[PDB]
RNA sequence: AUCGAGAGGA
C-alpha cells in the first residue's frame, strides 16, 4: 500500500521489457489503476508522485509537511525548468510492441510499503484431517490443519438455490457424520450392541 | 512456493515441441501454430513480415496467458500457397534483414573513434 | 392415510421439469453411470457420468418417477417420459 | 447455534483473490497446492479407469494424481508411503481419490454471505501462483475487490451433489437475480471505459491491429469483415470489430434524452443482428442495469452464452485498451484560471447572501415560518446557501473540463467516481455535517478556541472554501475529521445492526417455499400466499414493459 | 406506464420483424376473425394451474389479468398491421413465443422464496451508509419490530 | 512502537465522535478501526 | 550501404552509444530491444557457499549482492551452459569458481570490493568472469563493511544464464527509443490544459527529423521506418558486442523455429 | 542496510558509486544533485537508490559482539 | 404536493394539491373532522392504521414504509419478496415482530425455535409440553443432519 | 451490379461535433431542391471545405472474407476521392411520394431525403457509398 | 522565562488563539490564485499562538504527506497502515529474540517529508521503498 | 482448555 490510503496485493509480475517504457527507458517498478483514484480522492498520491519526481531530479529534498504554502503550479514550473511536463505526465511506449501509446502516462516516484500479509502465510487447505474431540468437528486454524467453517449465513445462502444433498453431505458427511442404535420402547439410544 | 521456475519461460520440456501445427476448422487454408517456451519477442516480428506479404490474406499471434510461456499464430494464404512456406519466407526475410543490418553497424563502429 | 391416491386423469401438478427434480435425477443417474449400472442410451465419446445422463435424458429414457407431493396427503406420480424439459 | 446449524466441514480452502481478465468467469483460479490436498472421491469405471490408474501412477506429490484409494472392504491404501504404489492393479469398484482437476465443480465463497449469489459454483482452472483467481465481472455479486480481499472454496464428495452444484448453484443461472428482476454482474472497470474510449465514432482502427483482435475473439467464424473506411486507408470501426463478438440475431434499442435517427451525439444505441448500427456504449448498455445486453442474451439464446460473451467483450477490449493507454494525473483535477476564479466569485457571493442573512436575523425583523424556530429557519436557510454555492462552484469546473479529461471519461463510462468527488477536488468540499447538523459549539460559545465567542459564520460551523487540490486550513482539517469519525462509527455499527436483522429475517423465513399447488407455506401448512408474488412466476423472468393504454389521452387512444 | 411484467412482447416483435425480413409494401396476409380469435386463444394457451374446479380457475385468471392486459395492448389488430407489417406466420410463432416464454417464467415449485427475500432485503440494508422523518436502518428497525412507540410519529392530511 | 506507547483507552452520550475539546491535545485521526473504534485514540 | 536497415552513430563511448535506426520495421525493432535486455546469455554468479560469516548481514543477502555483481563475459561463447554440459554439478568449461575471504584487520572499518576476488578455475584461455571495474579508484563496488573481530569467507560458482531467468544475467541498463519527433503518423494523442506544444517539451532528436508545416493534409501513408536509440553497457560485455549478439541471439531463434519446421 | 549494487528499474551499477558521491559532497561543499549529475547517474529512478539509500550498516558495525 | 391526475380530455396532467402534515398522530379522531378527504388521509404509524382500518390497509400501509426505506438509498426489491415479509406479519392475527417476542413463540417446531435465541428456555417449557414436532422445518432437519425437504429432496424417487 | 443513386450537392454547412477526426456535414441537391443530405464523414482522410461541391454516388457492389486491394488488377470500384461501406439502418417517408433513407456505415450516420428514386436503395444489407472531387 | 505556557483543556476556554504569528503583524492586491484561500483573522485581543498546526496531528498522521489534500477516512486509514507496513524496528534487531520480527533489504527514506518527521526518526529509520510508480491500465490486472 | 489483546476485509 502507498501512504496516501491506497492498499492494493499483486495480480501479475511482468518482466522488465514487458512492461511500458519512456523515452529514456525508466520502466515503471510499479503499476496501479486509475479507476480507483476517483472514487477516494486522495490527491496527495499525485502531488507525491510530482514533488518526488521533482526532489529526485534537484538533489534536494521535498518537503511534504502538511498546512505549509506550497503551489503545485510552484512544483509544475520546476519541473518544466527540468525539461519534463509540468504536470508530469510522460509520454510512453507499450512494451510488447513498441508502438507509442495514445493516452500520455502519468509516473513518478512514489514512497510505497510492504505490508504484513503475505499470500503464503494465509494460505490453507484442509482436506481430511484432525478431529476435536468434544465436536468430532475439523479443529481450529490453518496451523493445526483445520477445517474451514460454513457458517449458518452460508447454510441459508446455500438454501435458498436448494441443493438439499449437498447440504446433507456437508454438514453430516464432511464434518461429523455418526450412526447410533435407538430403541422404540425407550425412545432413546439406551440400546448396547453387540455388534460382532 | 507455488511460483513456476524461471527456467520454464526460455526452455523447452520433455513430450513438448517448440512448432506444433493444427488446422483452422471451418476455415480454408488456415492454420493455427502453436510456439511453445516462446514469448512475443518472435510473435511480433514473425506476424509484420507476414503481413509485409502480398499473398498472406491472415497473420496473427495471440498470447494465451501472461503466466505460461506459448502464443499462437494463425496464418491463412492464397489457394496453392502452404502456410508453412509464407512462414519460412517471412523467416528468411527477417534473418537476410538482421544479418544485414549487423554488418552495417559493424562498418559504422569501425568508422567511430571513442 | 389408508390407499392415498392421485387418481392419474385430471391430475393438475405441473407437466414441467423444474429444476430440482431435473437436477436429482441427472445426480442419481450420474451415480448409477460411476457404480457401473447398465446404461441404456448408445455413448459417443462420453466418459463423464453427468453429460451421459444429460443425453439420456435428451433420449427420454431414464426409468424413473418423480413423485410430487401434496400438503394434504396425497401424492401425485409423474414419470420422466410424462414429464417434459424445456 | 454454533456446532449443530454450520459447521467446520472437510475439503475447505481459502486464500487473497486476485483478478485474471484472461480467465473465463465460471473458472475459478485454484492455485496447484489447494488441488494437491483437496480430493474428489471417484469409482473406476471402463471409462475413466485408464486415467484413473494414471493417477495413481503419479503420485499425490505431482498433480494431476492421487491421495488415497479405497478397497472394497475399506481399509484405506495411502499413496504417500506405500510400497504398492508403483504395482498397484485396481480392480472395479475401488475408490480413487483423485486430485482436484480442471473442469470440475467447487463453491467459491466471499465471508459476508449476504447473498445466494456469495455462494455459488466456480468451474475448476488450476494455476501456478497462489492466488485465487477469478473473472473482474464476477466481483460484483461477490462485492468482493483486491485489496487483499480472501474468498473460500468447497470441493463436492458425490456425483449427485456436483450435479446439484452445477445445475442449480452455476454461475451463468445466478447471473439473472431474483432481487431488482435484474443482472447482476456486468462489464466493469477497465473493460468499461475501453469499450466507451473504443466506440467513439473519432477512433478507427487499422488492418494490422483489426486481425489481432478478430483473433482474440474465441468462437470466431474467420469471415473478415468489410472495412468501414476503403479509399485513403482500410480502416475499421471500433463498433465493427465490437460487433464480431455480438452474437448474431440480437436487437436492442435505446433512446435517451436526445435520440435522432441522425443522433448527432451518438446517445443511443441501435443493434441489429449481432452488428452495432450507432452510438457509443458506456454503462447503461453493458452493465448490469435492466434492459443490458447482459439481460437480452440471457433471455435470448442462454446462460452459457453470455458468459462467454462476456469473456469475448473482455479480451478484446482489454487489448485495444493495452494498445491505446490510460492514466489519471494533476492535470486531470487542475482546473482553468478564470474558471477558478468563477468559482471563487460564487463562493464570495454565496458568503455575502449568509451575511445578509445573518444581519437581518440580529435585526430581530425576520418572519417565522409555521412550526419552525427561527434558528432553525436561519440555519436551515445558511445551509442551503452554502450547498448550493459548492453545487454551482461544482458545475462550473465541470463545463471547464475538456472531454479529454481522464476523470470525466470515467464518469461518462460510470467506471468509477461520481460529480461530488470532481466538486470536492476542483472546486470545493463542501459544507461538514456532525448528528445532522453544522459544527457544534463544543467549547463555550466558540467551536474552536481560535474562534471568537458568540460566532456563527460559515468558517466557524465549518464549511471548507478550499477543494482538495486547492489545500485545506487547519480548522477545516478538523472539522473534517470529525465528519470522517462520524462515518467510521456508521460503517462500524450499521454492519452488526444490519448482519442482526438479516439473522432474524432469515430464521423467520426458513421454511417459505412454494408448494407443488403453487401456495406459499410454512412447515405446519398455513399458507401465506396463495400464489406467490400474486402471478406465480419468477422473478428472475420479470422485465419492465411499458403499457401504452394508461397514458395518453382518449383520442390518441382511439387513433 | 412502466411496470415489471413477463415475457417482453416488445423484443419478440422487433425479432419477428428482423426474422423474417418483413416488407412493408405489400399487404398482411393476417385474417381479422383469426387475429382476434387467435389473441383470445392465446389468453386460454397460457395457464399457472390445471384444476379442474371454478375456484382455481377464477383464480388464474385473475393471475394473470395484468399480463392478459398487455397481451391485448400489444396486439391491437389495428397495430398489428399498422403500427408493424406482421404475417400470419409471425404472428402465430409470436403467440407460441409469448405462450412457452410466460410458461418457463412460472415459479418452479421447491423454491424457497422465503431466504431469498430475506437476502434480498438485507443486502441493500448493508449497503445503507449516510429531514424530521427517520429514515435508514434505525427507521428498518422501527418497521421490523412492533413499535409501541415510535421516534417520528406522523401522518399527513389531504 | 512510538505509536503503541502513546495509547488511550476509554472504558464503556457521544463517546467516539471526535470532539472539539480534543484539538491538539489528541490526534484527530489515528485510530483503530473495528468494534472498540474511536474509543481508542492516538495523543 | 548493404541493402536493407542503415545505420548512423551520433556519439560513441565504453558506456553508451547512440545511433540512428533506418528503414525498419517496428515490430523488429521493440523485438530486438526484449532480446537484448533479456535473451542473450551471461556469466554470473549461480551459486554460494559460505563457510564462516560474522558480518552483520545475512548469508541470503550477500547470496542476492553477489549474484548481482558484474562480471567479464566476452568469451561467453566458448562456455557452454552448465545444463548442457556433461559434468555432474559443475566443469571447468561449464561453471567459473570464485573465492572470497576477508578479516577485518583493520580497527577502522575494513570495507570490501569487487576487487577483493580470487579465482581457482581454470581460465582455459578465455576472457571469462573478470571482476569488472569501472571505479576512478579502481576498488569494485562495495559489497560489505567489517569491523575489526570480522571476517567472512566463501566460494562462488558462476554459471551462464539468461535474464528471463534472473535480472542479474543484464548485459545493459538503459534502452532510448523514440520515434515520430514531430507525431505527424499521430500515434499518440497529447493531453493540453491550453496547448500542446507550450506544455510537452520538445525531444531532442526532433533537429535530425524534417519539421512539419501546418496547412499540409495528414499523411494517411506515411509509415514510421526512422528510429533513434541509444544504448548502454553493464560493462559486463562492451556496447556493440552486446547488440549485435542480441541480432545474432534473434537470428538464433528465427533459425531454431526454422529447424522445428524442417523436422516436422 | 547497505548500499543498493543497481536501480531495481535502470539496472546501472551503483555500487562502485556510492562512496565517491560522499566524499564529493564533503570535500567540495557539493550539492547533492551535482554530485549526482557528476557521478555520471542522469536518471532519476537510478537518482532515487543513491539519494534516500540510509547506511544502517554503520549502526550495526558498532555492536560489539 | 404536485400530483398526476386525469384532466377532462383523458391524458394525465400535473395537479398542484396543497395538504399538510402533522408531528403526532391520534387517528381515530382525527379522520372524523370536516374538510379533509378521508379516503385520502395517511400516516407513518401504521399501527395505528391496523387498528382503526383493519389488517389489510396497515399490510399495504407497512409494505408502503418499506418501500421507501428501500427507495431513499435508490435501490430498488421486486414487490414479491417484501410483501412476503409483509405477509408473513400479517397473516396471523395482529402484527408480529420479527424478534422472539412475535414470530418464535408461534407453534413451528421446538427445533426451529431453539435455533434462534432463548434457546433453553423454549427447550425446557417444551420438555414440559411434551409437544411433537413434526421435524418439516429445515432447521429441524439441518440439526438432524438428514436432507431437508428442500425442493431437491421435496420429492421422493423411485423406479418405474 | 450497378449503381443505385447519384447526384451532385453542395456543402452548405461542415460541423466538428467534438470529434478531431470526424465531422457531420449537411449538403444540399443542387438543380432539384426536393432532394438533399446529411452524413458524418472524417475530415482527416478527406478535406470536405465550404463552398466545395461534390459528387455522390452509391452502389451495390464492387459473406465473402475481405482481401486485401491486391495488385490493382482489379479494377478500382470507383476512383472517386471517398468510399464507404455501410448499412440502412431505418427507412422513412416525410410526406407523400416523398422519401427518407437513413444508412450507418460502420457508425457513421447518413440522412438523405428525396422523392425522384422509389425502385432504389431496397432493405437490403449491402450499400457501399462513393464520393468524387 | 514565560514565554511559553502549558494549557489545560479547561483553562482553553478562557483564551484567544491565532494558528500563525503572522496574524499579530498588522493589516494593510494581488495572491496566487493557487494558494490556499485563509479566512482573514477579523479578531483581536489573541492571548497566545499555537507552535505550529502540524503538531495538532499524532505521530502517524506526521508521517502522511499532504494529508490537508486528502480524504480525512483515507488518511485514517494509513494511520492504520503504517503499523502494519514493515521496516526496521531498531538496529540491536539482530542481537535480540523477538518471538517475530521482519526486515526490509534496502530500506529508503521517503522523497517528501513532514518537517515534524524530523523528530519521527524516520528519515533516519525508514520503513518503505521509493518506487517509481505509474498510473496506467496495462494488461487489466 | 479458558480468558484476554491485536489485526484483516466491505
Ligand atoms: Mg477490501
Ligand atoms: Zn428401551
Ligand atoms: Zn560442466
Ligand atoms: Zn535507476
Amino acid at each position: 500500500a502507498s501512504r496516501h490510503g491506497q492498499k492494493g496485493t499483486i495480480g501479475i509480475t511482468y518482466r522488465r521489457e514487458d512492461m511500458p517504457f519512456t523515452a529514456e527507458g525508466i520502466v515503471p517498478d510499479l503499476i496501479i489503476n486509475p479507476h480507483a483514484i476517483p472514487s477516494r480522492m486522495t490527491v496527495a498520491h499525485l502531488i507525491e508522485c510530482l514533488l518526488s519526481k521533482v526532489a529526485a531530479l534537484s538533489g534536494n529534498e521535498g518537503d511534504a509537511s502538511p498546512f505549509t504554502d506550497i503551489t503545485v503550479e510552484g512544483i509544475s514550473k520546476l519541473l518544466r525548468e527540468h525539461g519534463y511536463q509540468s504536470r508530469g505526465f510522460e509520454v510512453m511506449y507499450n512494451g510488447h510492441t513498441g508502438k507509442k501509446l495514445m493516452a500520455q502516462i502519468f509516473f513518478g516516484p512514489t514512497y510505497y510499503q510492504r505490508l504484513r500479509h503475505m499470500v503464503d502465510d494465509k494460505i490453507h487447505a484442509r482436506a481430511r484431517g484432525p478431529m476435536q474431540v468434544l465436536t468430532r468437528q475439523p479443529v481450529e486454524g490453518r496451523s493445526r490443519d483445520g477445517g474451514l467453517r460454513f457458517g449458518e449465513m452460508e447454510r441459508d445462502c446455500m438454501i435458498a438455490h436448494g441443493a438439499a444433498s449437498f447440504l446433507k453431505e456437508r454438514l453430516m458427511e464432511a464434518s461429523d457424520a455418526f450412526r447410533v442404535h435407538i430403541c422404540g420402547i425407550c425412545g432413546l439410544m439406551t440400546v448396547i450392541a453387540k455388534l460382532n | 512456493m507455488n511460483a513456476p521456475d524461471r527456467f520454464e519461460l526460455f526452455l523447452l520440456g520433455e513430450g513438448e515441441s517448440k512448432l506444433k501445427i493444427d488446422p483452422d476448422t471451418k476455415a480454408p487454408n488456415a492454420v493455427v501454430i502453436t510456439f511453445e517456451k516462446e514469448d512475443h519477442t518472435l510473435g511480433n516480428l514473425i506476424r509484420a513480415e507476414l503481413l509485409n506479404d502480398r499473398k498472406v490474406l491472415f497473420a496473427a499471434y495471440k498470447v494465451e496467458h501472461p503466466f505460461f510461456a506459448r502464443f499462437k499464430l494463425r496464418i491463412q494464404t492464397t489457394e496453392g500457397y502452404d502456410p508453412k512456406d509464407a512462414l519460412k519466407n517471412a523467416c528468411n526475410s527477417i534473418i537476410n534483414k538482421l544479418g544485414a543490418l549487423k554488418t552495417n553497424f559493424e562498418t559504422e563502429w569501425n568508422l567511430q573513434t571513442l | 392415510l389408508k390407499e392415498k391416491a392421485i387418481p392419474k386423469d385430471q391430475r393438475a401438478t405441473t407437466p414441467y421439469m423444474t429444476k430440482y427434480e431435473r437436477a436429482r435425477i441427472l445426480g442419481t443417474r450420474a451415480l448409477q453411470i460411476s457404480m457401473n449400472a447398465p446404461v441404456f442410451v448408445d455413448l459417443e465419446g462420453e466418459t463423464d457420468p453427468l453429460r451421459i445422463a444429460m443425453k439420456e435424458l435428451a433420449e427420454k429414457k431414464i426409468p424413473l418417477v418423480i413423485r410430487r407431493y401434496l400438503p394434504d396427503g396425497s401424492f401425485e406420480d409423474w414419470s420422466v417420459e410424462e414429464l417434459i424439459v424445456d | 447455534r454454533g456446532n449443530l446449524m454450520g459447521k467446520r466441514v472437510d475439503f475447505s480452502a481459502r486464500t487473497v483473490i486476485s483478478g485474471d481478465p484472461n480467465l473465463e468467469l465460471d473458472q475459478v483460479g485454484v492455485p496447484k497446492s489447494i488441488a494437491k490436498t483437496l480430493t474428489y472421491p471417484e469409482v473406476v469405471t471402463p471409462y475413466n479407469i485408464d486415467r484413473l490408474t494414471q493417477l495413481v501412477r503419479n503420485g499425490p506429490n505431482e498433480h494431476p494424481g492421487a491421495k488415497y484409494v479405497i478397497r472394497d472392504s475399506g481399509d484405506r491404501i495411502d499413496l504417500r508411503y506405500s510400497k504398492r504404489a508403483g504395482d498397484i492393479q485396481l480392480q472395479y469398484g475401488w475408490k480413487v481419490e483423485r486430485h482436484i482437476m480442471d473442469n470440475d465443480p467447487v463453491l467459491f465463497n466471499r465471508q459476508p454471505s449476504l447473498h445466494k449469489m456469495s455462494m455459488m459454483a466456480h468451474r475448476v482452472k488450476v494455476i501456478p501462483y497462489s492466488t485465487f483467481r477469478l473473472n473482474l465481472s464476477v466481483t460484483s455479486p461477490y462485492n468482493a475487490d483486491f485489496d487483499g480481499d480472501e474468498m473460500n472454496l468447497h470441493v463436492p464428495q458425490s456425483e449427485e451433489t456436483r450435479a446439484e452444484l452445477s445445475q442449480l448453484c452455476a454461475v451463468p443461472l445466478q447471473i439473472v437475480s431474483p432481487q431488482s428482476n435484474k443482472p447482476c454482474m456486468g462489464i466493469v472497470q477497465d473493460t468499461l471505459c475501453g469499450i466507451r474510449k473504443l466506440t467513439l465514432r473519432d477512433t478507427f482502427i487499422e488492418l494490422d491491429q483489426v486481425l489481432n483482435m478478430l483473433y482474440w475473439v474465441p468462437d470466431w467464424d474467420g469471415v473478415i469483415p468489410t472495412p468501414a473506411i476503403i479509399k485513403p486507408k482500410p480502416l475499421w470501426s471500433g463498433k465493427q470489430i465490437l460487433s464480431v463478438a455480438i452474437p448474431n440475431g440480437i436487437h436492442l434499442q435505446r433512446f435517451d434524452e436526445g435520440t435522432t435517427l441522425l443522433s448527432p451525439k451518438d446517445n443511443g444505441m441501435l443493434i441489429i443482428d449481432g452488428q452495432i448500427i450507432f452510438g457509443v456504449v458506456e454503462k447503461k448498455t453493458v452493465g448490469s442495469s435492466n434492459g443490458g445486453l447482459i439481460h437480452v442474451v440471457t433471455r435470448e439464446k442462454g446462460p452459457q452464452v453470455c458468459a462467454k460473451l462476456f469473456g469475448n467483450i473482455q479480451k478484446v477490449v482489454n487489448f485495444w485498451l493495452l494498445h491505446n493507454g490510460f492514466s489519471t494525473g494533476i492535470g486531470d483535477t487542475i482546473a482553468d484560471g478564470p474558471t477558478m476564479r468563477e468559482i471563487t466569485e460564487t463562493i464570495a457571493e454565496a458568503k455575502k447572501k449568509v451575511l445578509d442573512v445573518t444581519k437581518e436575523a440580529q435585526a430581530n425583523l425576520l418572519t417565522a415560518k409555521h412550526g419552525m424556530t427561527l434558528r432553525e429557519s436561519f440555519e436551515d436557510n445558511v445551509v442551503r446557501f452554502l450547498n448550493e454555492a459548492r453545487d454551482k462552484a461544482g458545475r462550473l469546473a465541470e463545463v471547464n473540463l475538456k472531454d479529454l479529461n481522464n476523470v470525466k471519461q470515467m464518469v461518462m463510462a460510470g467506471s468509477k467516481g461520481s460529480f461530488i468527488n470532481i466538486a470536492q477536488m476542483s472546486a470545493c468540499v463542501g459544507q461538514q455535517s456532525v448528528e445532522g447538523k453544522r459544527i457544534a459549539f463544543g467549547f463555550v460559545d466558540r467551536t474552536l478556541p481560535h474562534f471568537s465567542k458568540d460566532d456563527y459564520s460559515p468558517e466557524s460551523k465549518g464549511f471548507v472554501e478550499n477543494s482538495y487540490l486547492r489545500g485545506l486550513t487547519p480548522q477545516e482539517f478538523f472539522f473534517h475529521a470529525m465528519g470522517g469519525r462520524e462515518g467510521l462509527i456508521d460503517t462500524a455499527v450499521k454492519t452488526a445492526e444490519t448482519g442482526y436483522i438479516q439473522r432474524r429475517l432469515v430464521k423467520a423465513l426458513e421454511d417459505i417455499m412454494v408448494h407443488y399447488d403453487n401456495t406459499t407455506r410454512n412447515s405446519l401448512g398455513n399458507v401465506i400466499q396463495f400464489i406467490y408474488g400474486e402471478d406465480g412466476m419468477d422473478a428472475a423472468h420479470i422485465e419492465k414493459q411499458s403499457l401504452d393504454t394508461i397514458g395518453g389521452s382518449d383520442a390518441a387512444f382511439e387513433k | 406506464a412502466n411496470w415489471p411484467l413477463p415475457v417482453n412482447i416488445r423484443r419478440i416483435i422487433q425479432n419477428a420483424q428482423q426474422t423474417f425480413h418483413i416488407d412493408h409494401t405489400k399487404p398482411s396476409d393476417l385474417t381479422i376473425k383469426d387475429i382476434v380469435l387467435g389473441v383470445k386463444d392465446l389468453q386460454e394457451n397460457l395457464l399457472v394451474l390445471r384444476g379442474k374446479n371454478e375456484i382455481i380457475q377464477n383464480a388464474q385468471r385473475d393471475a394473470v389479468t395484468l399480463f392478459c392486459c398487455l397481451l391485448r395492448s400489444r396486439l391491437a389488430t389495428r397495430r398489428v398491421l399498422q403500427e408493424y407489417r406482421l404475417t400470419k406466420q409471425a404472428f402465430d410463432w409470436v403467440l407460441s413465443n409469448i405462450e412457452a416464454q410466460f410458461l418457463r417464467s412460472v415459479v418452479h415449485p421447491g423454491e424457497m422464496v422465503g431466504v431469498l427475500a430475506a437476502q434480498s432485503i438485507g443486502e441493500p440494508a448493508t449497503q445503507m451508509t449516510l429531514k424530521k422523518v427517520t429514515s435508514g436502518v434505525p427507521r428498518l428497525k422501527e418497521i421490523l419490530n412492533v413499535a409501541k412507540n415510535m421516534k417520528t410519529p406522523s401522518l399527513t392530511v389531504y | 512502537t512510538l505509536s503503541h506507547l502513546r495509547r488511550t483507552n476509554t472504558p464503556i452520550a457521544k463517546p467516539r465522535q471526535l470532539h472539539n475539546t480534543h484539538w491538539g491535545l489528541v490526534c484527530p485521526a489515528e485510530t483503530p478501526e473495528g468494534q472498540a473504534c474511536g474509543l481508542v485514540k492516538n495523543l | 550501404s548493404e541493402e536493407g536497415p542503415q545505420v548512423k552513430i551520433r556519439e560513441a563511448s565504453k558506456d553508451n552509444v547512440d545511433f540512428i535506426l533506418s528503414n525498419v520495421d517496428l515490430a523488429m525493432a521493440n523485438s530486438l530491444r526484449r532480446v537484448m535486455i533479456a535473451e542473450i546469455p551471461t556469466l554470473a554468479i549461480d551459486s554460494v557457499e559460505v563457510e564462516t560469516n560474522t558480518t552483520v548481514l545475512a548469508d541470503e543477502f550477500i547470496a542476492h549482492r553477489l549474484g548481482l555483481i558484474p562480471l567479464q563475459s566476452m568469451d561467453i561463447e566458448q562456455l557452454e551452459y552448465s545444463r548442457d554440459c556433461f559434468c555432474e554439478d559443475h566443469c571447468d568449461k561449464c561453471s567459473v569458481v570464485l573465492t572470497l575471504q576477508a578479516f577485518g584487520e583493520s580497527e577502522s572499518t575494513t570495507n570490501v570490493y569487487s576487487k577483493d576476488l580470487v579465482i581457482v578455475s581454470n581460465l582455459m584461455g578465455r576472457n571469462i568472469g573478470h571482476p569488472i571495474i569501472q571505479d576512478k579508484e579502481g576498488n569494485g563496488v562495495l559489497i560489505c563493511k567489517l569491523r575489526k573481530g570480522q571476517e567472512l569467507k566463501l566460494t562462488c560458482v558462476a554459471k551462464k544464464g539468461i535474464a528471463k531467468e534472473h535480472a542479474k544475467w543484464g548485459p545493459a541498463a538503459a534502452i532510448e527509443f523514440e520515434y515520430d519527433p514531430w507525431n505527424k503518423l499521430k500515434h499518440t494523442d497529447y493531453w493540453y490544459e491550453q496547448d500542446s506544444a507550450k506544455e510537452w517539451p520538445q525531444s531532442k532528436n526532433c533537429e535530425y527529423e524534417d519539421p512539419p508545416n501546418e496547412g499540409d493534409p495528414f499523411d494517411y501513408k506515411a509509415q514510421a521506418d526512422t528510429f533513434y536509440m541509444n544504448v548502454e553497457s553493464v560493462g559486463s560485455i562492451p556496447v556493440d558486442q552486446v547488440v549485435v549478439r542480441g541480432i545474432d541471439t534473434l537470428q538464433k531463434k528465427v533459425a531454431s523455429i526454422l529447424l522445428a519446421l524442417t523436422q516436422m | 542496510m547497505i548500499v543498493p549494487v543497481r536501480c531495481f528499474s535502470c539496472g546501472k551499477v551503483v555500487g562502485d558509486k556510492w562512496e565517491s558521491y560522499l566524499n564529493l559532497l564533503q570535500e567540495d561543499e557539493l550539492d547533492e544533485g551535482t554530485a549526482l549529475s557528476r557521478l555520471g547517474l542522469k536518471r532519476y529512478c537510478c537518482r532515487r537508490m543513491i539519494l534516500t539509500h540510509v547506511d544502517l550498516i554503520e549502526k550495526f558495525l558498532r555492536y560489539n559482539p | 404536493y404536485d400530483r398526476k391526475v386525469p384532466s377532462p380530455t383523458g391524458e394525465y396532467v400535473k395537479e398542484p394539491e396543497w395538504v399538510l402534515e402533522t408531528d403526532g398522530v391520534n387517528l381515530s379522531e382525527v379522520m372524523t373532522v370536516p374538510g379533509i378527504d378521508p379516503t385520502r388521509i395517511y400516516t407513518n404509524s401504521f399501527i395505528d392504521i391496523m387498528e382503526v382500518l383493519g389488517i389489510e390497509a396497515g399490510r399495504a400501509a407497512l409494505y408502503k414504509e418499506v418501500y421507501n426505506v428501500i427507495a431513499s438509498d435508490g435501490s430498488y426489491v421486486n414487490y414479491r419478496h417484501m410483501a412476503l415479509l409483509v405477509d408473513v406479519m400479517t397473516t396471523q392475527g395482529g402484527l408480529t415482530s420479527v424478534t422472539r417476542h412475535g414470530f418464535n413463540r408461534s407453534n413451528t417446531g421446538a427445533l426451529m425455535r431453539c435455533s434462534f435465541e432463548e434457546t433453553v428456555e423454549i427447550l425446557f417449557e417444551a420438555g414440559a409440553s411434551a409437544e411433537l414436532d413434526d421435524c418439516r422445518g429445515v432447521s429441524e432437519n439441518v440439526i438432524l443432519g438428514q436432507m431437508a425437504p428442500i425442493g431437491t429432496g421435496a420429492f421422493d424417487v423411485m423406479i418405474d | 451490379s450497378n449503381t443505385l443513386f447519384d447526384d451532385i450537392f453542395q456543402v452548405s454547412e461542415v460541423d466538428p461535433g467534438r470529434y478531431n477526426k470526424v465531422c457531420r456535414i449537411e449538403a444540399a441537391s443542387t438543380t432539384q431542391d426536393q432532394c438533399k443530405l446529411t452524413l458524418d464523414i472524417n475530415v482527416e482522410l478527406f478535406p470536405v471545405a465550404a463552398q466545395d461541391s461534390l459528387t455522390v454516388t452509391i452502389a451495390s457492389s464492387l459473406t465473402r472474407s475481405w482481401r486485401p486491394p491486391q495488385a490493382g488488377d482489379r479494377s478500382l470500384a470507383d476512383d472517386y476521392d471517398y468510399v464507404m461501406y455501410g448499412t440502412a439502418y431505418k427507412f422513412e417517408e416525410v410526406s407523400k411520394d416523398l422519401i427518407a433513407v437513413y444508412y450507418s456505415f460502420g457508425g457513421l450516420l447518413m440522412r438523405l431525403e428525396g422523392n425522384y428514386r422509389n425502385l432504389n436503395n431496397l432493405k437490403q444489407e449491402n450499400a457501399y457509398l462513393l464520393i468524387r472531387r | 522565562e514565560g514565554l511559553v505556557e502549558y494549557i489545560d483543556a479547561e483553562e482553553e476556554e478562557s483564551i484567544l488563539i491565532a494558528m500563525q504569528p503572522e496574524d499579530l503583524e498588522p493589516a494593510e492586491l494581488d495572491v496566487d490564485p493557487a494558494k490556499r484561500i485563509r479566512v482573514s483573522h477579523h479578531a483581536t485581543t489573541f492571548t497566545h499562538c499555537e507552535i505550529h498546526p502540524s503538531m495538532i496531528l499524532g505521530v502517524a498522521a506526521s508521517i502522511i504527506p499532504f494529508p490537508d489534500h486528502n480524504q480525512s477516512p483515507r488518511n485514517t486509514y494509513q494511520s492504520a497502515m503504517g503499523k502494519q507496513a514493515m521496516g526496521v524496528f531498531l538496529t540491536n534487531y539482530n542481537v535480540r529474540m523477538d518471538t517475530m520480527a521482519n526486515i526490509l533489504y534496502y530500506p529508503q527514506k521517503p522523497l517528501g517529508t513532514t518537517r515534524a518527521m524530523e523528530y519521527l526518526k524516520f528519515r533516519e529509520l525508514p520503513a518503505g521503498q521509493n518506487a517509481i510508480v505509474a498510473i496506467a491500465c496495462y494488461s487489466g490486472y
